[PDB]
DNA sequence: TAGGCGGTAGCGTGCGCCAGACAGGG
DNA sequence: CCCTGTCTGGCGTCCTCTCACCCCTA
RNA sequence: AUGUUUUUUUUUUUGAUUUGGUGAGAGG
RNA sequence: CCCGCAGAAGAAGCACCGGCUAACUCCGGCCAGCAGCCCGGUAAUACGGAGGGUGCAAGCGUUAAUCGGAAUUACUGGGCGUAAAGCGCACGCAGGCGGUUUGUUAAGUCAGAUGUGAAAUCCCCGGGCUCAACCUGGGAACUGCAUCUGAUACUGGCAAG
């Protein structure tokens, strides 16, 4: 029932004494089609193995999120470290309109239908970071209503 | 302006069956469906997020048998008009002349179909319509008129139609070949492994 | 052989979620019906109770 | 590789009881 | 219509084990 | 006392529980 | 524009296939050559040829030029301790901004109306050329300017605190 992506591999090194230890990063992203959602960041000497820890980690310390049909409730902003990104609901049968890495994120999320620019960095680690904080902080009707002691009609 | 070509190829390339042969004799038959085409078919690496929706453009495209200039036609006059735009992209797609004959069941094949239409075979509401591209619009007959009628290969046609399944948006009278093409058909009526959310990305870029 | 007395389209697969076409062979993207043999791609123990 | 006595008729013949309807005789 | 004979339908132990056989002719 | 003073060799992935009948023999 | 005639007949090329970037193999020595950025020294998927593929198609490439991507002059929408970026420090005219309350005005602001904002172009719903491009009816828009009539929270002016 879930689906998950790897969004990126990249080798790096470590010098010692003899020479250069390579070992492999690999940044992947669960999701179940619906709300909830979870990335991991593996690393391991050989590719297979590091993505798999990806995948371990990002099942585990997975994230919901308040999904309006198939889009957002609305535009929403997320940042970390360099890449800041912004994010739009958008009507449906446009598709996600989104780069790299955040596309990943988006499509396992189960949203459809965005509208969506990564602004600053697109480290692909730290763009999905940012969208999985803009999402996350992104609330919906109810839970406004729920905070500010008033009903959804009252709110719209 | 067409492709001339082998056809099967094209199947094998995209994956699945387009129906670009009558359906007379299976397809597994006929060629390695599963092998890709070429000197390295065998060989088949996950490919890449936009080789992904080429790869569902081109099929899209290889099915009903349009040019590259036209489809980018018929995405902006979809991304144009009201509601989803994939949606709309495939209802102007049906709308086709040679595909709603296809459909109807006078053409075996979808080229078979558009033949029958530049041959001046096909007419709409009593008009001899030559274009393949004629968009076909609700409560549209559409008949084989009476020089065409006596050929056989319109009844064969008929008869694969038949043998397949018949399309709820449309009325097909197969004593008096004509049909009409009652409302421009719902998604849900269209093939569902088509991917139209990808080819929208794929111009969206 | 279409339509006799062992069927296909009309008492259903003899394979397990396996249509007689081919398209299919799931059950996560499931409910949808063939369209080449129009065979439901569902379960063989079907061919019990039709 | 493709179909239902085999023939210019006749084959059947060695269980037995009960029971209830269908009909014969008067 | 009131018997009285005929007819044709029902039924006739359980469990297990073994074996062959499962178109040829036009 | 001094060093930019011989520049050079390796990124990603195909499968786990299976099979019938009528008849002659034959144990209580 | 329509009808008749014959016969598959007269009608497919261009670029690319190292990554970006869809498409892979074989054969020919830092030469010959390629190249938009980041190969070639004898097993080159990067040069040239072949076969195979990919993408476009009566076009296909290259060059030039503009916007885009470039949030890379950032109004929307960036920055300045170390990456470029705080005047060596002050005073201070012009300029920019300006505590709080009441009254008034109505300049800014907002609302409504009138006049105009040529037609064409763009967009919406239609119509006509077999379709399309194209032509075309009506609308919307032309974000503005000017006026008149209101509103007075805020900003401004004036008067008192």
């Amino acid at each position: 029932e879930l689906q998950e992506k790897l969004i990126a591999v990249n080798r790096v090194s470590k010098t010692v004494k003899g020479g250069r230890i390579f070992s492999f990063t690999a940044l992947t992203v669960v999701g179940d089609g619906n709300g909830r959602v979870g990335f991991g960041y593996g690393k391991a000497r050989e590719v297979p193995a590091a993505i798999q820890k990806a995948m371990e980690k990002a099942r585990r310390n997975m994230i919901n999120v308040a999904l309006n049909n198939g889009t957002l409730q609305h535009p929403v902003k997320g940042v970390h470290t360099g890449s800041r990104v912004f994010m739009q609901p958008a009507s449906e049968g446009t598709g996600i309109i989104a780069g790299g890495a955040m596309r990943a994120v988006l499509e396992v999320a189960g949203v459809h239908n965005v509208l969506a620019k990564a602004y600053g960095s697109t480290n692909p680690i730290n763009v999905v970071r940012a969208t999985i904080d803009g999402l996350e902080n992104m609330n919906s009707p109810e839970m406004v209503a729920a905070k500010r002691g008033k009903s959804v009609e009252e709110i719209l | 302006a067409r492709y001339l070509g082998p056809k099967l190829k094209l199947s094998r390339r995209e994956g699945t069956d387009l129906f670009l042969k009558s359906g007379v004799r299976a397809i597994d038959t006929k060629c390695k469906i599963e092998q890709a085409p070429g000197q390295h078919g065998a060989r088949k690496p996950r490919l890449s997020d936009y080789g992904v929706q080429l790869r569902e453009k081109q099929k899209v495209r290889r099915i009903y048998g349009v040019l590259e200039r036209q489809f980018r036609n018929y995405y902006k006059e979809a991304a144009r008009l009201k509601g989803n735009t994939g949606e709309n992209l495939l209802a102007l797609l049906e709308g086709r002349l040679d595909n709603v004959v296809y459909r109807m069941g006078f053409g075996a094949t979808r080229a078979e179909a558009r033949q029958l239409v530049s041959h001046k075979a096909i007419m709409v509401n009593g008009r001899v319509v030559n274009i393949a591209s004629y968009q076909v619009s609700p409560n549209d007959v559409v008949s084989i008129r009476e020089k065409a009628k006596k050929q056989s290969r319109v009844k064969a046609a008929l008869e694969l139609a038949e043998q397949r399944e018949k399309p709820t948006w449309l009325e097909v009278d197969a004593g008096k070949m004509e049909g009409t093409f009652k409302r421009k058909p719902e998604r849900s009526d269209l093939s569902a492994d088509i991917n139209e959310h990808l080819i929208v990305e794929l111009y969206s870029k | 052989e279409r339509d006799g007395l062992f069927c296909a389209r009309i008492f259903g697969p003899v394979k397990d979620y396996e249509c007689l076409c081919g398209k299919y062979k799931r059950l996560k993207h499931r409910g949808v019906i063939c369209e080449k043999c129009g065979v439901e791609v569902t379960q063989t123990k079907v061919r019990r109770e039709r």
